[PDB]
């Protein structure tokens, strides 16, 4: 009758212990402040209006990217068989994105890119003309 | 023989293999069969894997770690650990009248709705796996609790690992 | 010594000095390998890029203390409920910061070298390992300081206790002489730095509901 | 290192495993789920037929349980007593309260290093078995000592 | 020496609690860092509950603490 | 020179030639035109009769293909699945999408160091052979993994 | 040593890509210049992510970087 308790994993490093302890505190600070911002200014509009879906926007992708926005958007448009268009001047300080997902549709990839672009750039999709259009902000 | 992904949900004819390697004695094959289909060796095999069994009164409970029986942060079931699941079906085959409750539990990291939804998904997956192996739909119920009633302390690493679990309770009558 | 009836070294320091360095360097290598294994999770966690303000301005760093007492000497005490301080001021950046300037530890392979030699070399090895762990813990505290100060700034801007930075830009046309031209000169300058406001009558509260069933 | 302590004093893992094994073979149920621990004792091994008077020989068992409880570090212990249905609800509520009071006093007299001991008696309200044919011989007349190991 | 005896041996040091973990899922009784809850009640040295020993070297044998008290007890006799 | 790397790690030309030769004798078609590479797999060696459920023994073949894909350096991979005509257009469009989703997930689970994996299923729209007499035994029900070697 | 093994041997170094070309038309896995894409993640030396080592020679063992930070880690102990 040997006694045992169920989770028996691989051994752990105390560096990873300390890193995990810092990360948990960062995480609930982020959660509390996000709750406050949602309460203070409730959003009203959604980018499904600017990026609707279509047929052959339902091919799927998994992505690991850590660079500027324009080349990645060009790769997605080329995989979706759409034309690619740029409006405005690119800024001198580049617009950097970071996406790490698994198995989602190309429309949601563009919507996540659109959310991370923020105040610097925007994504529009015209399905009747089959055009993906990225436009830069009139800042600087 | 045996098909490794769940044997197409068929009961595996396990005893004939032992009595074929021992007739290839018949009495020794019957003794080896009647030892390994007994309840205590099955309980020791779940003890050999990472599954805990607790019996107190006429209530019985199985404790299952999600760390080894699910893939990471998903309701998908980990297919390398199929011997444990087959042994769970073999042990649960001994009580054909009782009702079953399956409950899911996570730790304290994250948001509340996220914890509740993940618990509900994992409990339904394990209930569906139980239902697909022959158990009737009127005998089962699944519930997902969040970080509701923990069994260890969430401020330390190993106890927090011990808190993420699936509970299976069943009666006798 | 003890009871009444009981009453009635250079290799030492050389062993500690070679053990401490070897332990420190070895533990530093192991720390760097663990950091490089988990490189995508740390980039997802310490996401400085999505905290940046309008004109690529890094937000200020704010600090908070609660339930404060000071006993100045005998005969005088001073108490307060909360205190807020601006530790660092906002400025222009060209690139966002990354976790590598905070967390990366420095490695140089030391190639510069018997009855009781072994035990003291081993003790020096333990001392070097403990020192490396302490150094890493202070680095973790520093990165947590920068991220937490910026995050606290976002919350107080939302709750209307700091002012945003104000920026002015001037448009020159085509400037230069006949030897050199610049086509579209624009000069950008932030003229008001963020600052706490002491008028408490405009402060805005946030009450978060929960609704179920 | 020679002057810091190297372990919590008077405690050993082999001793914990040894005493837990011996108690389970004797018949006292010792269970552990996570870090919570339960010791369940049948009332026939401690008391007379529904009286709050201990036999003289059961103090060895209480001494053995106290020697087990000194191996851990803890903040609160709960002792709860349950019995079987004899006369009314009040008589066994009084009986279980008296039984829990006596047992927790002897445990406090021995050196268990707890900060709080709570005692309650629930009567015959929460049975763990539908077979209710015995008297005090029934498996659902018992005392349970539960605690959480702290750090 | 033998910390996790009658268990599977030492798995690792949990520095969050300061304790060793055995190869079954039990916490050990052995400590593995100095920031673990040890129950210290007996401490050596003198000028405790004062500032400690004021570190000047004295011609005589008096030992003085950092708050002006003089330890006659750690002082050598004549 | 002793501290710079001398080659891309874990990669060898003899190993590339060996595995390409072994795959071509086994029956998986490996072709290279310029710097584009194509791996074509018959659906019978991977799936059951038009269900998106892998056999247990075909994971060795997927492991072998992943060990081949780790030899190169690349930016995007495309996985496309094609099938044969059974019931309607929708049923095999759904079937090929499910097949490509499962295969690209297992390839992503193993350590192929790509930045993007695209998956699509074209149904039975683009046949490579006019002989359409088999079912899933037909040569034009297949999955194709294409990529470009980068630098 | 053997770069283009089971191919025809080394044809030449393409310095535009930094790679060797084998005698069949395949790019090799071997590098042949230092401006080739090598995937460097682990670098030695100290005062990285500062200016490097400020090159004065010190009476004590402190190592100071070019931005005023002091590396206690590369500094020799007493």
């Amino acid at each position: 009758m040997k006694f045992k308790k169920p989770p028996i994993n691989n051994p752990s490093d105390d560096a990873t212990i300390k890193l995990a302890e810092a990360a948990v505190s960062v995480s609930d600070s982020m959660l509390e402040m996000a709750k406050v911002e949602k309460v203070i200014t409730p959003p009203s509009k959604d980018n499904t209006l600017t990026i609707p879906n279509a047929y052959n926007l339902q091919a799927r992708a998994s992505v690991d990217w850590s660079g500027p926005i324009e080349e990645l958007t060009a790769r997605i448009a080329k995989a979706a068989h759409f034309r690619f268009r740029v409006l405005g001047k690119s800024p001198s300080v580049p617009v950097l994105i970071s996406i790490s997902t698994k198995d989602e549709s190309l429309a949601e990839i563009l919507r996540d890119i659109d959310y991370q672009a923020g105040k610097k750039a925007s994504i529009h999709v015209y399905p009747n003309s089959q055009v993906v259009e990225l436009r830069y902000a009139k800042i600087y | 023989c045996f098909h490794p992904p769940y044997n197409n949900f068929q009961p595996d004819r396990r005893a004939v293999k032992r009595v074929g390697v021992d007739t290839g004695g018949g009495t020794v094959g019957l003794v080896a069969s009647i030892y390994r289909d007994s309840k205590r060796k099955i309980i020791r095999d779940l003890q050999k894997q990472d599954i805990q069994y607790v019996e107190y009164g006429d209530t019985r409970t199985l404790i299952i770690p999600t760390d080894k029986y699910f893939m990471f942060s998903s309701p998908r079931l980990n297919e390398i650990c199929y011997p444990g699941l087959n042994n769970v079906i073999r042990l649960l085959n001994f009580y054909p009248q009782s009702t079953i409750y399956v409950a899911g539990f996570t730790d304290n990291v994250g948001s509340r709705s996220h914890k509740r939804k993940l618990s509900q998904a994992q409990a339904e997956t394990m209930m569906t796996f139980l239902w697909a192996n022959g158990i009737a739909a009127k005998r089962l119920k699944a519930e997902g609790y969040g970080d509701k009633n923990a069994i260890s302390d969430n401020a330390i690493i190993h106890g927090s690992a011990q808190n993420r679990r699936i509970e299976i309770q069943w009666f006798t009558s | 010594t003890g009871s009444l009836a009981g009453l009635q070294m250079a290799l030492k320091e050389t062993a500690l000095s070679v053990g401490a360095q070897a332990g420190l360097a070895w533990r530093a290598k192991i720390i760097d390998e663990q950091l490089n294994k988990q490189a995508r999770n740390l980039d997802a966690i310490y996401d400085f890029n999505s905290l940046v303000l309008e004109h690529n301005i890094l937000p200020p760093v704010l600090l908070e203390g609660r339930n404060t007492l000071n006993l100045a000497d005998a005969q005088s005490i001073r108490i307060s409920d909360r205190t807020y301080k601006v530790a660092k001021q906002a400025h222009f950046i060209t690139t966002p910061p990354t976790w590598r300037q905070y967390l990366w530890m420095d490695y140089v392979k030391p190639e510069a070298p018997k009855e009781i030699w072994c035990i003291y070399t081993e003790r020096g090895w333990k001392n070097g390992i403990d020192q490396a762990n302490t150094i890493l813990e202070e680095n973790i505290a520093r990165i947590k300081e920068d991220f937490g100060g910026m995050i606290l700034y976002r919350k107080l801007l939302a709750m209307n206790m700091v002012s945003p930075p104000y920026v002015s830009h001037t448009d020159l046309g085509v400037t230069g002489d006949g030897s050199e031209i610049h086509i579209d000169d624009r000069v950008l300058r932030i003229t008001a730095l963020p600052e706490l406001n002491v008028n408490s009558a405009e402060w805005r509260a946030a009450v978060a509901k929960d609704e179920n069933a | 290192v020679p002057k810091l302590p190297c372990r919590v004093d008077g405690a050993c893992d082999a001793t914990i495993i040894k005493m837990m094994t011996d108690l389970n073979k004797k018949g006292i149920k010792v269970a552990s789920v996570g870090q919570n621990y339960l010791i369940s004792i049948p009332a026939s091994a401690l008391f007379a037929d529904q009286s709050p008077r201990l036999n003289w020989a059961s103090y060895s068992l209480l001494n053995e349980i106290a020697a087990f409880l000194k191996q851990f570090r803890k903040i609160a212990i709960t002792v709860t007593s349950y019995s079987s249905k004899y006369v009314s609800v009040k008589r066994e509520r009084a009986l279980t309260l008296a039984r829990s009071r006596v047992v927790s006093e002897y445990l406090w007299s021995q050196g268990v290093d707890s900060r709080i001991i709570f005692t309650q008696g629930l009567g015959s309200d929460k049975p763990i078995t539908s077979y209710t044919l015995g008297g005090d011989r029934s498996p659902n007349a018992r005392v349970e000592i539960t605690f959480r190991r702290a750090v | 020496d033998g910390c996790c005896s009658k268990m599977g041996g030492i798995n690792y040091c949990d520095s969050s609690a300061g304790r060793l973990v055995c190869n079954n899922g039990f916490y050990s009784t052995c400590y593995c860092t100095r920031h673990a809850v040890m129950d210290l009640q007996f401490l050596m040295g003198c000028c405790l509950w004062h500032g400690g020993v004021y570190p000047q070297l004295n011609s005589s044998g008096l030992v003085v603490c950092n708050d002006g008290y003089v330890s006659e007890e750690c002082s050598l006799q004549k």
